[PDB]
């Protein structure tokens, strides 16, 4: 059978191991890399819904890979966790033989090559896990990229994956800013799609999960947000569409 | 394709329980050894009615059945 | 569904009702439409409320009776159903879970199926071959359109697309009054409340939701429902559980 | 017996994967190379930028040489693990051997790493096809195509991808037997070929030139939107 | 039903592994029943010696073994893979008495045992041994200690349940001897495993038809009763 | 059929259809012959023909001042099998200057052919040899067979239309034992002859010989070898 | 068919279904007995001669498997060699570790373990052989075992492999096989294997002897029947 | 279904070995753990098919270090194999960094292990559900790691036989203030609830992280809080 | 019994590289012939589009100053083949300084065909002719996928190789000079196979015992041409 195996294509020359595992990042948590100025972030909600949740580590969904680097997480969880530790290693190969930071474009196309190699020997699974990058080098500074399972990557100022991904990306080109779009109105936006693509009526902040990175003193800082500034952010996307409610 | 025609044959069961016209008084009972298994879909509380366990006859209801056949 | 009803009202009563408009503007009329949604969500209702109102004859043929067990059979049978659909004249032809041979196929191994995609082949060329399109419409239903192929799709065949999405806080208070508009409700009963404590609801799930309440008041042998009742038929109706549990947020996630 | 493998033949003679991979290859988007008197031109379209999207970080043109440059049509993941092949193989003969690299012997490179990762179990083939422009033919222009059958070809001109069939009869219409006269000629019939994109836009089309002494030259879009206007100047010459 | 019994490596629908179940139904080898006693000094383990031809040298038909001076062993299952882990009992605790110094614990040794058992349970390379296991020990003034290991790759080493093909007619005798308070002798030991032996056999015993293994805190040292011995204890308990 | 794909499969006939199906690749192959006497050991094969102006295919190989073959079956597996015996003869030359008996080197062919015979995922080498060698022990001719299985012989003949020239050797069995080098090669001409139809005769196109002697070294004889020793021979009468 | 498609997945019922197919392997292949006698064991083992195309004594089915250790063989010949090949192996090894003689039960049931661990794997399969070693050590007595392609090792007074393993087995089981002495016990052993169809319904065979014994100085030799034949005449005698 | 073959996704995107595997899981041993205000309490149950089974021979509640108790699912040898690892994890850390292993990182290290053995094409994970307590800079941890490879961390949770009403009863039988001796009281009543027949110190061993140290209870502490109480 | 080449059929025949000779019949032509004067190969092209280069398809090479090869079936393998064959003829000569006999070329590139189930792929699939001159004389040989090789005077392969093989049976004889059996093959190749001779699709190289330069014909068609 050709799905049977990552190596076998089809007729038409298709794969149909990594579409199956697109359509199961269509399963992942919704998260995405908002359209951000002189700053960056990735808010990514959290699935587990629980009360004996404990989420003791206060961050489940974004990880940071250095001080100027932090990624997304959407796929396989055990893939995504080794995955992640994979990518720590390859900064630390970078780091410790340059001392220097490793560029975006180049730690992406590391990682997403190494899992094409995975993809392409026999009696291997691909990595069913697409996710996001968020970080600041010399050559280009603030980057944000998209990666899937076929070792696929690109670059995207504003993108979202998990679920209902297609419309969180259309309504995002659908009241696209840009240029004065800066970090502030990154999270007005990122509230506002999480706010839709979400099914719960007046999100709650435990729901939620939001990192950003900034560049201060020149050695920049990814801070993961906190229970009270989802708290405010939340209550004031929600006073604003009361606002927008009061112009009928 | 043994795979693919048992759950035809699931979705033609539940398509029928859903589909007997109204007016008509049929009863539909199902047996099974273990019932943890089942897809919920059919134990979906719109074309079930009630859950009825039998479990082995222990004390009184052996008492009972051994001197009913006797 | 009213925005669903209003588009599948255009595509499917616009021509039949009113011809003389494809004729005047000369296009030939859109042959059949393909529903799309979780399953319960009155997609072979809303297909049958279309055939009534208008007018034209309803045959229904689900995908997993096309099967059959012997090749030459899917072929005969769907092309006699469309000589019924023919010989009915006015009428609607009703594929129910046409992803069953709408899937993928046995791409080889110890053996083959060979025949779910030779019946999927004879239904294309009956409707790609517009056999008689006069007052003569298909529609068919899909759970999870993702599983199914873009053969049938292909631009001068089946043209239109309707997706049934869950049905939200309006659609759920609709559906629960209509169905328990033949219950004996009692004062006190807030159908709002329930419909709130059912996220995510099914469509069908709430039929499920209001024979439950009833159910409860036959047990205790009472002719009528109360707030009560449909309350604790929601802890019976609400399907997870037996979830929340199945290990979903771990190994995908 | 069928195909259903990589190392096993059809009663016919036929290995059905290496044509699979074919498919795959013709799947991919047109890219279009040639070789003029002295400089080889080269223009990628199907762009699409996706708003949100930035067109740079794709890379859709590579250069892993002192001087030569295209990336492989396919699927981009596959580009990429032959983009840094190529980079390995070009450093390494470049300071190993007596003498720097040249287009041939990469190209055969290529061509016997693609063979060799066909010919094997459990081993999926590389799904892309290439064309290699290089300088160094004895200081001279030439182009070469390769091929996930693990082969490799010396085209004049070529066109790979989804208008393969098209735009290479629309080279067999009109790649002048004459010596291209004033290489920009070579890079206005290259615009030509691009304005037959998947778009047809060709206000997106990327184009690099490179004049077999020169290293990588990139045309911005405003200039190559200059050899679109003469190439439209030309067309309307037919009143 | 059938799919997931083809290979051991998969687990069923229910979760369960067909094949570990399939390797029990080889555990019964009719002819052996393998009853072990705890006694307030002592550790009995007796088989029945089923010899089906005169020919056979009775010596080689043996099915208790020895790998400790304190430590008995006896099989149940078939006779090859029943020598193939008396010799893997044999090898690790040779390692254990070179590494520590000092010989291997009985509770050690069959989890060394159930360990091997599961480690080729959990990979498709091998079949699992089928064969289950008893040993006899003592623990330093800690007392006598019997011990189960099975091709489950698991261990409970308790009090009994002889892993013959009287299962559960034996288990439940030896239950009732322990569900009734009553002394433990070496001699009201044996009598209790032989009574056993012959309640669920019901065959007249003759000595030859039975074999004997034994330790006791008086003589640690395990030994193989003799044809004398077990023929005293059957006229005794015959009486 | 569900037992019969690989060696390592038995079925319930107590068999491995597979070895079997190794045999008739064997038999697949032309017919050699093999037979010897207290003189000479003497080997002769039908060499195939590919067209008119073709060189008929060799089957008769040369390792050893005193021993050679000839082979029926896949020329791969044969010529594999001929390197084994190159590799073998020079190191036990190398070793003690030995010429190696041709009866260990027949076992040691049959022990590694039988290897692949109980692994999975390797064909076991689908040819029959006939082995021909002069030693300190004696004159000597064996048969090796894919199913590893080794047999000393006098007289002997595999591949196909092998029976009549099986039958000519069994009747002149009584003969070969104190027959001379060119009474035994010419019975072995005839023998070949035996397995051929009517309109096909020895001739020095489908004819190789090869022999061994206790004061020759073993030779391979071929057209301008062969026309000299079919000359003189009873042609065929209808 | 079930799952008896290899040796390593076990089958509907404890029993795997594939070596008892190596069990019918040897049944296939004719008849082998051994008798231990006072001072040694006599192995005789008939093997079917196509007198056509022989080498009277070509590929015999006797081995040496040790300088004092003999054996007999039944079922497929090639498994037969290697086997014999891989157990001179393993006495060259004790040989050459320990400084002495290896016993031969030591010697048994290590050949058991590699027959068992070939049962097992999935890549290979169980030899389709099963075999009988006997051998004499003059420091305590003579030692005799019969393996199986199962891997079970058990002890044999008289033992037999083959064709007429039950048959075999009754007619030795009237041999007063307590206390004679070899010499006696290679004529019985040769009119033992005539009397089970000699040559009823196949055409010809030949019978060979081992003999490890005291007498014998205690090495493995095949015994020269060429002396005045007296197991022939006697075997030949029990036409009637 | 895909579940013959561990290294191949079915069209819909799930690897059906493994949600079978969690299947085998939950049908084992029923055991709760929960996290009181200071100590960390896991409780499993011990009933064998025959009264000779000596229980006490066979522990269920492992202590991998001084500070980290560990509970399975009830997939016995696989749970060995695992804790032997998991042992020997505990111990390279503890000899690499110097310092006594993270609980959380404790966790990581075993379900990546898990996650190795959820590849290759000859080999299945260990159907085993983990419950880890620990103690780790103060401050009390429980964690679950599941065969998929996958952890998180939980107040209070359940698995095995009857687990969805174990889970209930931490629903609304949990406060985050418990104290210990109370904390002991809520797991023996979730395992009354969840388990079927009567319990001794024979049937239940509990297992209690607190920050000074980490211990088992004996069978006599275990009757103790299950008889004469609740 | 489909798997590969380690899996007998009842009648013996491994049905795995019968494939590998119809995958012979499935590439284009190539004809050798073999006679005193020079040993001579021709080779048909299959020409895609005249923007090919034609001299880039290498299905006539060059593997030694002393011997030529042609071949059909697949390239890649075949080109695989011709780099051990040139690699060989390089270290042999390199180190003993004798000429590699042309049969001992055939012999090493069969001893690599015979690497798909004897060690530890899949059969090369691709035959080829090798046309060389040595001290001892000037031979052409064929060998196939099996790994087996056969001395042939005059042999064809690839597709059709049926009706051109009859034409250069009959056409043969011993005595030929080189002259004639050029042009003979050349009228065979214009006739049967494609269509009028031309340098873009049809290619021939000639090997001459004293003649180790030149081992090609190129540029000097035209006078073919006209008195074909
Ligand atoms: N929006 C709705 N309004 C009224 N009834 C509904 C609605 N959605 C579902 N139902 C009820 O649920 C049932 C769903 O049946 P069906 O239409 O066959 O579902 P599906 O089309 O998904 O198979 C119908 O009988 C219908 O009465
Ligand atoms: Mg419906």
């Amino acid at each position: 059978r050709y799905d049977s195996r990552t190596t076998i294509f089809s007729p038409e020359g298709r794969l149909y191991q990594v579409e199956y595992a697109m359509e199961a990042i269509g399963h992942a948590g919704t998260c995405l890399g908002i359209l951000a100025n002189d700053g960056v972030l990735l808010a990514a909600e959290r699935r587990n819904i629980h009360k004996l949740l404990d989420e003791v580590f206060f961050s489940e969904k974004i990880y940071k890979l250095n001080e100027d680097m932090a990624c997304s997480v959407a796929g396989i969880t055990s893939d995504a966790n080794v995955l992640t530790n994979e990518l720590r290693l390859i900064a630390q190969r970078y780091l410790l033989q340059y001392q220097e930071p490793i560029p975006c474009e180049q730690l992406v196309t590391a990682l997403c090559d190494i899992k094409q190699a995975y993809t392409q020997f026999g009696g291997k699974r691909p990595f069913g896990v697409s996710l996001l990058y968020i970080g600041w080098d010399k050559h280009y500074g603030f980057q944000l990229y998209q990666s899937d399972p076929s070792g696929n990557y690109g670059g995207w100022k504003a993108t979202c994956i998990g679920n209902n991904s297609a419309a969180a990306v259309s309504m995002l080109k659908q009241d696209y800013k840009e240029g004065e779009m800066t970090l502030k109105s990154a999270l007005a936006l990122a509230i506002k799609v999480l706010n839709k693509t979400m099914d719960v009526s007046k999100l709650s902040a435990e729901k939620v999960e939001i990192a950003t990175l900034t560049r201060e003193n020149g050695k920049t800082v990814i801070r993961v947000l906190k229970q009270k500034e989802v708290e405010q952010l939340i209550k004031k996307h929600e006073e604003e569409e009361a606002k927008a409610e009061r112009e009928k | 394709g043994a795979d693919r025609e048992v759950q035809r044959i699931l979705l033609e069961l539940l398509n029928q329980m859903d589909g007997f016209d109204q007016n008509v008084n049929v009863k539909v009972i199902m047996a099974t050894n273990r019932a943890d298994t089942l897809d919920p879909a059919l134990l979906r509380p719109g074309r079930l009615d009630r859950k009825i366990e039998f479990p082995l006859p222990d004390r009184r209801q052996k008492r009972l059945i051994f001197s009913t056949i006797t | 569904l009213d925005k669903q009803i209003k588009e599948i009202k255009e595509v499917i009563e616009l021509p039949v009702k009113h011809p003389e408009l494809f004729e005047a503007l000369g296009i030939a009329q859109p042959k059949g439409v393909l529903l799309y949604g979780p399953p319960g969500t009155g997609k072979t209702l809303l297909a049958r409320a279309v055939a009534h109102h208008t007018d034209c004859t309803f045959i229904r043929v689900s995908g997993s009776e096309l099967v059959q067990k012997f090749i030459g059979e899917g072929a005969r049978m769907v092309r006699e159903l469309f000589v019924m659909a023919r010989e009915h004249a006015p009428s609607i032809i009703f594929m129910d879970e046409i992803d069953s041979i709408g899937s993928s196929r046995l791409e080889g191994g110890s053996g083959g199926d060979s025949e779910v995609q030779r019946t999927m082949l004879e239904l294309l060329n009956q409707l790609d071959g517009f056999e008689a399109t006069k007052n003569i419409k298909v529609i068919m239903a899909t759970n999870r359109i993702d599983i199914l192929d873009s053969a049938l799709l292909r631009p001068g065949r089946i043209d239109r697309k309707i997706e049934f999405p869950p049905p939200n806080e309006e659609a759920r208070l609709d559906i629960l009054k209509i169905h328990s508009r033949k219950m004996n409700l009692t004062r006190g009963i807030n159908l709002r409340k329930i419909a709130e404590l059912m996220p995510g609801a099914s469509g069908a799930e709430v039929k499920g939701v209001c024979t439950e309440a009833g159910m409860y008041a036959l047990r205790e042998r009472r002719v009528h429902v109360t707030q009560e009742d449909f309350e604790m038929a929601v802890a019976k109706v609400m399907q997870k559980d037996s979830e929340k549990n199945m290990s979903i947020k771990k190994l995908w996630k | 017996s069928y195909d259903r493998a990589i190392t096993v033949f059809s009663p016919d003679g036929h290995l059905f994967q290496v044509e699979y991979a074919q498919e795959a290859v013709k799947k991919g988007s047109t890219a279009v190379g040639v070789r003029g008197r002295d400089i080889v031109v080269l223009g990628v379209e199907k762009k699409s930028v996706a708003k949100l999207q930035d067109e740079r970080t794709v890379r859709k043109i590579c250069a892993l040489d002192d001087n030569v440059c295209m990336a492989f049509a396919g699927l981009t993941a596959d580009a990429r693990i032959v983009i840094n092949r190529a980079r390995v193989e070009c450093q390494s003969h470049r300071l190993t051997v007596e003498d720097p690299v040249t287009v041939e012997y990469i190209t055969r490179y290529i061509a016997s790493l693609k063979q060799r990762y066909t010919q094997s179990n459990g081993r999926r083939p590389f799904g892309i096809s290439a064309l290699i422009v290089g300088f160094d033919f004895d200081g001279t222009p030439r182009l070469y195509q390769t091929d996930p059958s693990g082969t490799y070809h010396a085209w004049k001109a070529n066109a790979i991808g989804r208008g393969a069939k098209s735009v290479r009869e629309f080279l067999e219409k009109n790649y002048t037997d004459e010596a291209i006269e004033t290489d920009d000629l070579t890079i206005k019939l290259v615009i030509k070929a691009l304005l037959e994109v998947v778009q047809s836009g060709g206000k997106n089309i990327e184009l690099a030139v490179m004049r077999r002494d020169q290293s990588l030259k990139i045309l911005n879009p405003e200039e190559i939107e200059k050899y679109v206007a003469e190439i439209e100047k030309e067309k309307e010459e037919n009143e | 039903s059938a799919g997931f019994d083809r290979h051991i490596t998969i687990f069923s629908p229910e979760g369960r592994l067909y094949q570990v179940e399939y390797a029990f139904k080889a555990i019964n080898q009719g002819g052996l029943t393998s009853v072990a006693v705890r006694g307030k000094d002592c550790a009995v383990i007796v088989t029945q010696k089923k010899v089906p031809d005169k020919l056979l040298d009775s010596s080689t038909v043996t099915h208790l073994f020895k790998i400790t001076e304190n430590i008995g062993c006896v099989m149940t299952g078939m006779t090859a893979d029943s020598r193939s882990q008396v010799q893997r009992a044999r090898y690790e605790a040779a390692n254990w008495k070179y590494k520590y110094g000092y010989e291997i614990p009985v509770d050690m040794l069959c989890k060394r045992i159930a360990d091997i058992s599961q480690v080729y349970t959990q990979n498709a390379e091998m079949r699992p041994l089928g064969c289950c296991m008893i040993l006899i020990g003592i623990d330093e003034e800690q007392g006598p200690q019997v011990y189960k290991c099975d091709p489950a790759g698991y261990y409970c080493g308790f009090k009994a349940t002889a892993a013959g093909v009287k299962q559960t007619e034996s288990t439940s005798f030896l239950e009732k001897k322990v569900k009734k308070k009553f002394d433990w002798t070496f001699e009201q030991t044996v009598e209790t495993a032989i009574t056993c032996l012959s309640t669920v056999l019901s065959i007249d015993f003759k000595p030859s038809e039975i074999e004997v293994g034994v330790v006791t805190v008086e003589n640690p040292k395990f030994r193989i009763l003799t044809e004398a011995e077990i023929d005293a204890h059957l006229v005794a308990l015959a009486e | 059929n569900q037992y019969d794909n690989d060696v390592t499969v038995w079925s319930p006939q107590g068999r491995i259809h597979q070895i079997e199906y190794a045999m008739e690749a064997v038999k697949q192959g032309s017919a050699t012959v093999g037979l010897k006497s207290k003189t000479h050991a003497v080997l002769v094969a039908l060499k195939r023909a590919q067209s008119e102006l073709a060189a008929h295919q060799k089957k008769i190989l040369h390792v050893d001042n005193h021993i050679g073959i000839s082979i029926a079956g896949l020329t791969a597996d044969a010529r594999l099998l001929c390197n084994f015996m190159r590799q073998e003869c020079l190191d036990s030359r190398f070793v003690f200057d030995r010429p190696l008996p041709v009866s260990r080197l027949v076992s040691l062919i049959g022990s590694k052919t039988q290897i692949p015979t109980q692994r999975y995922g390797r064909r076991p080498y689908g040819v029959g040899l006939l082995i021909a060698g002069y030693d300190d022990m004696g004159p000597h001719i064996f048969q090796t067979c894919p199913s590893a299985n080794y047999f000393d012989c006098r007289a002997m003949s595999i591949g196909a239309r092998s029976q009549s020239a099986r039958t000519y050797l069994e009747r002149h069995m009584s003969e070969f034992m104190e027959c001379n080098l060119n009474e035994l090669v010419k019975h072995g001409l005839r023998a070949l002859r035996e397995t051929l139809p009517a309109e096909q005769d020895l001739t020095t196109k489908n004819v190789s010989i090869g022999i061994v002697g206790k004061d020759l070294e073993f030779t391979i004889y071929d057209d301008d070898d062969v026309s000299p020793f079919l000359e003189g021979l009873e042609e065929r009468p209808q | 068919t079930g799952y008896d498609l290899s040796a390593s997945t076990f089958s509907p019922d404890g029993r795997v279904f594939q070596v008892e197919y190596a069990m019918k392997a040897v049944e296939n292949s004719s008849t082998a007995i051994g008798i231990r006698c006072k001072d040694g064991v006599v192995f005789g083992v008939e093997k079917l001669v196509l007198s056509k195309l022989y080498e009277e004594g070509s590929n015999k089915r006797l081995f040496n498997v040790d300088r004092h250790v003999g054996m007999a063989v039944a079922g497929l010949l090639a498994d037969a060699r290697s086997l014999a090949d891989i157990a001179r192996e393993e006495a060259s090894n004790f040989r050459s570790n320990f400084g002495y003689n290896i016993p031969l039960k030591h010697l048994a049931d290590r050949v058991a373990m590699y027959v068992h661990a070939y049962t097992l794997y999935s890549a290979v399969r169980p030899f389709g052989c099963s075999f009988m070693l006997g051998s004499y050590s003059v420091n305590d007595g003579a030692q005799l075992y019969m393996i199986d392609p199962s891997g079970v090792s058990y002890g044999y007074w008289g033992c037999a492999i083959g064709k007429a393993r039950q048959a075999a087995k009754t007619e030795i089981e009237k041999l007063q096989m307590k206390e004679m002495t070899c010499r006696d016990i290679v004529k019985e052993v040769a009119k033992i294997i005539y009397i089970v169809h000699d040559e009823v319904k196949d055409k010809a065979f030949e019978l060979e002897l081992s003999w490890v014994g005291e007498l014998t100085n205690g090495r493995h030799e095949i015994v020269p029947k060429d002396i005045r034949e007296e197991a022939e005449k006697y075997a030949k005698e029990s036409l009637k | 279904g895909y579940s013959f073959s561990l290294t191949t996704f079915s069209p819909s995107g799930k690897l059906v070995q493994i949600e079978y595997a969690l299947a085998a899981v939950a049908g084992g041993a029923p055991s709760v753990g929960i996290k009181a205000a200071n100590g960390v309490v896991l409780a499993t149950e011990k009933k064998q098919k025959s009264i000779l089974y000596d229980e006490r021979s066979v522990h269920k509640v492992e202590p991998i270090t001084k500070h980290i108790g560990l509970v399975y699912s009830g997939m016995g040898p696989d749970y060995r194999v695992l804790v032997h690892r998991a042992r020997k994890l505990a111990q390279q850390y503890y000899l690499v960094y110097q310092e006594p292993i993270p609980t959380a990182q404790l966790v990581q290290r075993v379900a990546s292990v898990m996650q190795e053995y959820t590849q290759s094409g000859g080999v299945r994970p260990f159907g085993v559900s983990l419950l880890i307590c620990g103690w780790n800079e103060g401050r009390p941890y429980l964690f679950q790691s599941d065969p998929s490879g996958a952890y998180f961390a939980w107040k209070a949770t359940a698995h095995g036989k009857n687990y969805v009403n174990g889970k209930t009863f931490l629903e609304k039988r949990y406060n985050e203030d418990l104290e210990l001796e109370d904390a002991i009281h809520t797991a023996i009543l979730t395992l009354k609830e969840s388990f079927e027949g009567q319990m001794t110190e024979d049937n239940i061993e509990v297992g209690i992280c607190n920050e000074a140290g980490f211990r088992r209870l004996t069978p006599t502490e275990v009757k103790d809080y299950l008889a004469a109480i609740a | 019994y489909d798997r590969g080449v380690n899996t007998f059929s009842p009648e013996g025949r491994l049905f795995q590289v019968e494939y590998a000779i119809e995958a012979i019949k499935l590439g284009s032509t190539a004809i050798g012939i073999q006679t005193s004067e020079g040993v001579c190969l021709a080779v048909e092209k299959r020409i895609t589009s005249p923007l090919m280069e034609p001299s880039s398809i290498e299905k006539i090479v060059e593997i030694d100053a002393h011997i030529g090869c042609a071949m059909s079936g697949l390239i890649a393998d075949a080109k695989t083949l011709i780099d051990k064959a040139r690699v060989e003829t390089q270290n042999h000569w390199f180190t003993y300084n004798e000429t590699m006999t042309v049969e001992s070329v055939t012999q090493a590139v069969s001893n690599l065909a015979l690497q798909f189930g004897e060690e530890d792929s899949r059969p090369f699939g691709v035959a080829l002719l090798f046309g060389g001159v040595d001290e001892k004389g000037p031979q052409l040989f064929h060998m196939d996928p099996s790994g087996t090789f056969v001395q042939c005077d005059a042999r064809a392969i690839g597709s059709a190789s049926e009706g051109a093989q009859s034409s250069l049976q009959e056409v043969y004889h011993k005595s030929m000079t080189l002259k004639e059996a050029i042009k003979s093959s050349l009228i065979i190749l214009k006739q049967v196979m494609e269509e009028k001779l031309n340098a873009t699709n049809i290619e021939l190289a000639t090997v001459q015992p004293g003649q180790n330069f030149h081992m090609f014909t190129k540029e000097e068609l035209e006078e073919v041409i006209k008195d074909i």
